[PDB]
């Protein structure tokens, strides 16, 4: 998906 | 583990209904109270011995620190699953051939564990008998069946218990008295059935049919149903108190009265209000100091009203009941009802007409004005 | 009304913070997502979670804690863990590069880029707070993050909030046990600050907890999951009077003024009882008179020290569960009749007692036996002066040949600052000597 | 094996009691403080008639 | 027309003070709801002393509840009988006192007492004929000893010609539930001896030994200790609201008892106490109560009466009994214990008899003693003070708020003045 | 009742208008077919303001969609709500303006206004009681600035006793998406100041900064920005369509915020904005709305309010709430920020209350603010206008269409008088 790697605002991408 | 109930209390000043959360801990028997409106604690965790787990069902009144709280709701899904899921409500009929042993039948039901919430001894007319036996309108034995159900008074009772329908039908057993005696003699029909036609009992089989029977007998609209068997002549009034009803000695009182020999003219169950109790005890105001104690004991729960006939088997009913204090009754007249079934002067489990003048007025207040 | 703010700094503070906050949810019946179960409902007047959790209008509970770490590899475990829906997504502050066991990176070079954001959160949590009572800072003496970043953070709080109590919880470097090699350095650089800014600083170490886990619990090979559960139960026993009702309750200020006699003697010890396994408690009965004697034995001390060398100065017994005050009163007078427990003559009364009503709760999957009563002992002793003695001896052999200094002076730290920090613990050593003498 | 070389984070279980079924970790350990008679019935008892 | 104002401060005084209200409402037949629910007319003839009739025939107490932390205020309001108080009588702060005497008297207590006596000024003005005050506190802390001492000096300036009476729990030698306890005890006796007309000392150790030997209780929790103190509170003032054979109110218990203005610390007691096992084996008559009255085990302070002398002893008997056997028998105590009572005062004994026994017990007799043996309870606090003061321990919390070191020297000097006078008359 | 005739010119106005008629279709529960699928009867009682009744229970917007180029008309009619606009309301020219003011105002925008004025006059007379006009365009384009401001002049001379509100897209320095637009920005504000009662300046750095720090979207396309513009456009007239405790129509906002006829340049904001992760954590409370309201980060123009001093501020609140916490909060912020309001007018804050918050939300509040820091917007365009006019850059596209060079001299002469009088009442 999106935001797999832990950099550059990954938490919001994992949320949405 | 705790059980939560929402309770109403009527404030004597503001004339306001107030909602509280009542939390009971059955592991240790302590209560706690919270306020819904103000979101603050009303009473901390306090060991209250008077409140018990058997007194917790919806619609009940419990006296918690001189406040009468009526439980109206279930607090949460946990207590709604643990208590209200199993409970079922059903109807019991005592036929005219079992009127003499109606006390023993009520005693058997009390040992079975049913809670009686409505009770009425009454006579059924022809149209009400037709509505009762509309399922048997194909007429296998309809003429003699209607004649048997109409020739004498019956007793209709509302009884609540877990698995109530199955337990009551298992208690009654087979319809034929000889078949019931052959199979299992411990059944009510087996013990007190002279024949299959005179089964001396009746029990509904399905939920919709049972609800139809309640709509016929005890009308939810509030209108008057079938008439009571009130004779209004040569009669006295006697009340089985709420503490005696909750303890379960009602069958013993009926058996003791029957063995004494006085005839029960009428019998019903009432849930009284404070003003009705005050106007029933209006003669006791200014005479005794514990008038409020007697009033509060009377409206603390439902009471069983009785009209008792002819009062002359051996002695009058007042001296059969005996002295007002149960300790005095036990010490002086050991055969009296207050000696047998009494605990406190306030809670002595029977009330009798002290004045011979006032008996007809009490019977008129209970069996005419109220119903 | 009663409130506390918890800040977890460094790897040691955050990892215990994972263990203390999982226990706090079980006490108040809060699921890991941050909501209460739908089967059971709470009463209207509940302030039990108001100490640690803040009510959101959507029926969600949010902890009152800040998790600051200069490296991301530990906070990202929390954000990707099973408690990802519990904490605030913005209270979890992270940096880019760690302190690398350097005090100069955590205080002078890298620690000055984030502290404007760190104090912004503490301002927000305190402004939403109605009545604030103290702080609970979790760190360790050894790390560059636990020593460097704690120093400039906590001095800014004393500037901002004047007379608010501040309670650390620090991992003491053990005598024979040490992981880093800059360990004698970073302890000296912390204690130059915590004397004039802290009111009660509690100490625990890894080595004494290892031997407690070896004998009592029969855990032959303890690990970090085992230690942080034991430390988390003491903090939940200290704060138990602000959350629940008790026979006689102790506020944060009440044991703050009863435990420190002098402004430079504010380093109490933590002791918990009974730490026992499941099988041993099945045979041995737990009385009130026995668990209170278990605290005063030297084998149950959670700091590797000998309490028999020094003398006791002030003690605080904090009970929980089904404890009546009559049994405690005869238990204390039993202890004062013993001659091996030596109290100072200038402090005739030294015990203060707090009794609560709720028993401890065991975390499932744990090791601790489920019991009824438990007691946490907070004692101020003079025996910890020997602990500071051997740490200064470790410092003096490093600085004799000027080893490991060129990493510190390369980031902005002066060479001379080691001299003022060393003479401070020279003064702290004889301050314990000056109060321990009799008349 | 578990008695001599146990895994990490697990208590050393004796081989004699290893196959013994366990009821100890479930129940409550310790002695219960006994309830006493209340001071109400000792100082201001229930009035007699 | 005889009015008593109650005030509750501290945690130890609030729990005993709350427990005082279940006892008298049981005697006067008041429900927890607030209605009169009893059996006798004779209860309602004097209800103006403690309660206030409100609209609708409900009774509210005349008491003011003050404490700096709202935890104990919520603990009393959420009690069994807690719903009858005035909701505007609950005066609480938002910061804990911290068991510091300078926090309850100088900074955090100085902003509250403007709103504290303002409620008291309302309840005092609406009375017809005020008689006195009753304040419950403890000497061993900073809350009860901080505002309790302060509320004594502020009220006594407004109302000088009254009798302001406090019931105070004193520090104990063996228990020691506070570390700075002799510091906070000495700072209050400096102003207790100056502006209080009657003080009753209650001990925590003596109430333990009564529960352990006389009552033979197994676990004497704090719900029982407050019920012993609550009996003596309702026994000393029973001649203001019940008809008796020989009546004696607090000012008559003022003139008889104190010869000199600085000796007014009394040792109380209750006397029909028995254990559960030996109820049937004890004879209940006036000569048996007298031995229990003068028993040293039945005293509520850790002072041995046999190691001192008695100035003045009073007894408030209760119930239907004779007067000759009351008077002849408690004179027999004076003749046999002749050396123990003083020689320069004849008739050390005052006897009072009321005709209403308490709930369920046919007789009662509360002991009140004014002896010289109370100097040893005051000596032990003075000696504990010296051992900490010579090292100046725990004194940056007091000096850091505005309290001076010269205040502490004056308090110990006045404490040593008080122990000197008891030995002087001995 | 009080019908709002929405105008929609240019390419920027069409994309704002396509997003504006999507939000209030969600508010009134209007499906893309045109019927009504709602639950509560509060939506249908006041629906004549924005929608017009037809046969079969079909509601159509009272919107006029105008552009000189048919390219964006195909994108409007092929959107999500493209089948709800009336086919007779698409007035389109054949040739584009080409980012020139004179082509859109004198030559190519002169024949199309005759067809538009037939449509507008037909719709205006169909209203029972007309309330005003509302227009959205762009100052940096050819059709929106050149020809949209021509319709403002022609409407104002036919219906004088009405109200005119514009949602104009002022240009930005770093979002310079046209090299000639200081010519079009200068000549547009010369027409705007005399024929407009309310002006809401909307910028793009203001919206692009918000989606990075507040909504933290990684790809903020124009559909994200047009929602924030359309959220303000529905929050300003929310008391005109819904009941409340204290209503305020469009004329009530113009009375309070306009003390002088040449001070009608507002600068807006919207109160409840938070990221996707912060939805479940933040508690929406009246101080939480007001704290975000007055901050310069959420404000929707490229001007810092701290470099100027406020004249008059209005706040339109929505949602069930309590008036004490409302009335206390904008009195309290007036007390600390006593230096940020001029002292010659007391009690500068207008309060408006509705009862119906938007869907999925419980409390909402729209910030409208008059400020003298909007002079910083007009000083940047004026210094750019003079820089080319010294060297006569790009002038032959203008003087070759009919306009003289003196029109450029009077456009800056009136615009320099505006920045002269904003500065005077600040001091
Ligand atoms: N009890 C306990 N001690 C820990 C834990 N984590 C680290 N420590 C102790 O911390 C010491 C090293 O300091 P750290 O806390 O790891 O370093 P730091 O504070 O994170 O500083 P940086 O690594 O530079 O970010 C070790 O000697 C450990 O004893 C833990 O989870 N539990
Ligand atoms: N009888 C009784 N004594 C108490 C209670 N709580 C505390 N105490 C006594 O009060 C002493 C401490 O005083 P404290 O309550 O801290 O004083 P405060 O801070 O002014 O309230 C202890 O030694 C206890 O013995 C109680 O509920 N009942
Ligand atoms: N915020 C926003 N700006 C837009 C949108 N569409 C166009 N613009 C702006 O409008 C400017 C171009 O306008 P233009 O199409 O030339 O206007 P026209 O020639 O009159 O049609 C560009 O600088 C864009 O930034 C939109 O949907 N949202
Ligand atoms: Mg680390």
């Amino acid at each position: 998906p999106r935001g797999q790697c832990l950099l550059y605002n990954w938490e919001e991408e994992r949320a949405t | 583990e705790r059980f939560v109930f929402i309770a109403e209390w009527y404030d004597p000043n503001a004339s306001l209904l107030r909602r509280y959360e009542l939390l009971f801990y059955p592991g240790d028997g302590s209560v706690e109270m919270h306020d819904v409106k103000n979101h603050r604690t009303f009473l901390k965790r306090t060991k209250y011995d008077n409140l018990h787990l058997e007194d917790l069902f919806i619609g009940n009144k419990v006296n918690v620190f001189s406040r009468q709280l009526v439980l109206i709701d279930y607090g949460d899904q946990y207590t709604a699953r643990q208590l209200g899921s199993r409970k079922e409500k059903t109807l019991a009929l005592i036929k005219p051939d079992a009127i003499s042993k109606a006390g023993e039948i009520i005693e058997i039901i009390n040992k079975a564990g049913f809670t009686i919430t409505k009770l009425k001894m009454m006579m059924l007319s022809r149209k009400e008998a037709l509505d009762f036996h509309v399922d048997h309108q194909s007429r296998p034995f309809f003429n003699e069946l209607i004649q048997f159900i109409t020739t004498g008074p019956i007793i209709a009772m509302e009884i609540l218990r877990d698995d109530a329908i199955c337990e009551w039908k298992r208690l009654l057993g087979p319809a034929n008295s000889g078949v019931a005696r052959t199979d299992a003699s411990e059944s009510i029909r087996a013990l007190f059935g002279t024949d299959g036609i005179r089964n001396a009992a009746h029990g509904p089989d399905s939920f919709a049919s049972a609800a139809r029977e309640m709509e016929l007998f005890f009308p939810s609209s509030g209108g008057c149903g079938p008439a009571n068997t009130a004779k209004f002549t040569n009669c006295t009034c006697c009340i089985v108190k709420p503490h005696a009803v909750s303890e379960g000695l009602l069958g013993k009182i009926l058996m003791a009265i029957r063995d004494a020999g006085f005839e029960i003219s009428a019998m019903q169950m009432f849930n009284m209000d404070r003003v009705n109790v005050e106007e029933f005890y209006e003669v006791y105001k200014g005479v005794v100091t514990e008038y409020h104690d007697m009033v509060t004991e009377m409206y603390s729960g439902p009471c069983v009203a009785m009209e008792i006939q002819q009062n002359n088997a051996t002695k009058t009913f007042r001296e059969f009941c005996g002295p007002a204090d149960p300790e005095i009754a036990r010490h002086l007249r050991p055969g009296t009802l207050r000696a047998i079934f009494g605990k406190t002067k306030i809670q002595n489990a029977v009330h009798c007409t002290d004045l011979p003048e006032d008996g007809l007025l009490e019977v008129q207040y209970f069996f005419k004005i109220l119903d | 009304m009663r409130e506390c703010i918890s800040i977890h700094v460094g790897q040691a503070g955050v990892q215990i913070g994972n263990a203390c906050w999982e226990l706090y949810c079980l006490e108040h019946g809060i699921q890991p997502d941050g909501q209460m179960p739908s089967d059971k409902t709470i009463g209207g007047g509940d302030d039990s979670f108001n100490t640690f959790f803040s009510e959101t209008g959507a029926g969600k509970h949010v902890p009152r804690a800040v998790f600051v770490d200069l490296e991301p590899t530990v906070i990202d475990e929390v954000r990707t863990g099973t408690y990802r829906q519990l904490f605030h997504p913005e209270q979890l502050i992270t940096g880019k590069e760690d302190a690398a066991n350097n005090y100069a990176r955590g205080h002078y070079t890298i620690g000055k880029e984030i502290i404007d954001l760190v104090l912004d959160r503490i301002r927000k949590l305190a402004d939403q707070c109605t009545g604030l009572q103290g702080f609970l800072v979790f760190h360790s003496f050894g790390g560059g993050t636990g020593s460097g970043f704690t120093s400039l953070l906590m001095e800014r709080l004393s500037v901002d909030y004047g007379k608010k109590s501040k309670l650390e919880f620090s991992i003491y470097p053990a005598p024979q046990v040490s992981t880093a090699v800059v360990e004698p350095y970073n302890s000296i650089l912390t204690t130059h600050t915590t004397l004039e800014h802290s009111d009660c600083a509690f100490m625990v170490d890894n080595e004494a907890i290892y031997d407690i886990c070896r004998r009592n619990l029969d855990i032959e090979r303890p690990t970090y999951t085992n230690l942080n559960r034991l430390i988390g139960q003491i903090v939940s026993s200290i704060t138990a009077s602000l959350r629940f009702d008790g026979a006689l309750n102790v506020d944060l200020t009440e044991f703050q003024t009863n435990l420190v006699p002098y402004p430079r003697i504010h380093f109490p010890l933590a002791t918990y009882a009974p730490v026992i396994s499941a099988e041993k408690a099945y045979h041995e009965q737990l009385s009130v008179a026995e668990i209170t004697n278990a605290c005063f034995e030297p084998a149950n001390q959670m700091v590797k020290c000998d309490p028999r060398h020094g003398k006791y100065m002030a003690c605080c017994l904090l009970y929980r569960g089904d404890v009546v005050p009559k049994d405690v009163n005869a238990a204390i007078a039993t202890i004062k009749t013993k001659r091996t427990i030596q109290f100072v003559d200038w402090c005739p009364t030294g015990f203060k007692v707090g009794i609560n009503y709720q028993p401890p709760t065991v975390v499932p999957g744990g090791d601790l036996a489920k019991v009824q009563r438990a007691v946490c002992m907070l004692s101020n002793t003079t025996a910890i002066a020997e602990a500071w003695a051997r740490l200064d001896h470790k410092f003096d052999l490093m600085y004799a040949k000027r080893a490991f200094v060129h990493w510190y002076v390369g980031e902005g730290m002066e060479e001379g600052e080691f001299s003022e920090a060393r003479e401070d613990m020279a003064a702290l050593e004889k301050d314990y000597e000056e109060v321990g003498v009799d008349s | 094996f578990n008695f001599r070389y146990p895994p990490a984070g697990v208590e050393r279980v004796f081989y004699g009691r290893a196959n013994d079924p366990q009821i100890a970790p479930y129940l409550t350990h310790g002695i219960r403080s006994k309830i006493s008679v209340l001071a109400n019935t000792l100082i201001n008892p229930q009035p007699i008639t | 027309m005889r009015e008593i104002v109650h005030l509750q401060a501290g945690q130890c005084g609030n729990q005993i003070g709350a427990k005082f209200w279940e006892v008298i409402s049981d005697e006067h037949g008041i429900d927890p709801t607030g209605t009169y629910h009893g059996d006798s007319d004779l209860q309602l003839e004097r209800i103006n002393v403690y309660y206030n009739e409100a609209t609708g025939g409900k009774y509210v107490p005349r008491a003011v509840l003050v404490d700096l932390e709202p935890g104990t205020m919520d603990s009393v309001r959420s009690g069994p009988f807690g719903q009858i108080f005035r909701p505007d009588n609950f005066v609480f702060g938002q910061s804990g006192a911290g068991n510091n005497w300078a926090k309850g008297h100088y900074t955090e207590g100085a902003e509250l007492v403007d709103s504290v006596l303002d409620v008291v000024r309302k309840e005092a003005e609406s009375c017809d004929c005020l008689q006195g005050f009753q304040l419950t506190h403890s000497l061993g802390g900073g809350t009860g000893s901080g505002m309790g001492t302060l509320l004594i000096s502020k009220i006594r300036e407004e109302y000088p010609d009254r009798i302001m009476n406090t019931f105070s729990v004193v520090p104990s030698p063996k228990v020691s539930d506070t570390v700075v306890e002799p510091y906070n005890a000495t700072l209050s006796v400096h102003q207790l001896v100056e502006n209080t007309d009657e003080t009753y000392c209650i001990d925590n150790e003596a109430l333990y030994d009564i529960c352990f030997r006389t009552l033979k209780l197994t676990t004497p929790t704090y719900g029982d200790l407050n019920h012993l103190v609550s009996a003596t509170m309702s026994g000393v003032t029973t001649c203001l609201r019940f008809p008796g054979q020989l009546n004696a109110d607090l000012r008559k218990l003022a003139v008889n008892m104190v010869p000199f203005p600085r000796l007014h610390f009394f040792m109380p007691g209750f006397a029909p106490l028995t254990s559960r096992g030996s109820q049937q084996y004890r004879a209940l008559t006036v000569p048996e109560l007298t031995q229990q009255m003068f028993d040293a085990k039945n005293m509520m302070a850790a002072c041995d009466p046999r190691h001192g002398r008695y100035l003045t002893v009073a007894a408030v008997f209760r119930g239907r009994m004779s007067m000759k056997e009351v008077d002849e028998q408690m004179l027999n105590v004076q003749n046999k214990n002749s050396s123990y009572f003083v020689e320069w005062i004849p008739n050390n004994v005052k006897t009072a008899v009321c005709d209403i026994p308490p709930r369920g017990l046919k007789m009662s007799a509360t002991f009140i003693g004014n002896s010289t043996a109370i100097q040893e309870l005051f000596k032990r606090i003075s000696e504990q003070f010296t051992a900490m003061f010579r090292r100046k321990a725990f004194l940056h919390w007091y000096t850091g708020e505005g309290m001076d070191e010269m205040e502490f020297t004056e308090a110990e000097s006045n404490m040593n003045d008080l122990v000197s006078e008891y030995q002087q008359y001995q």
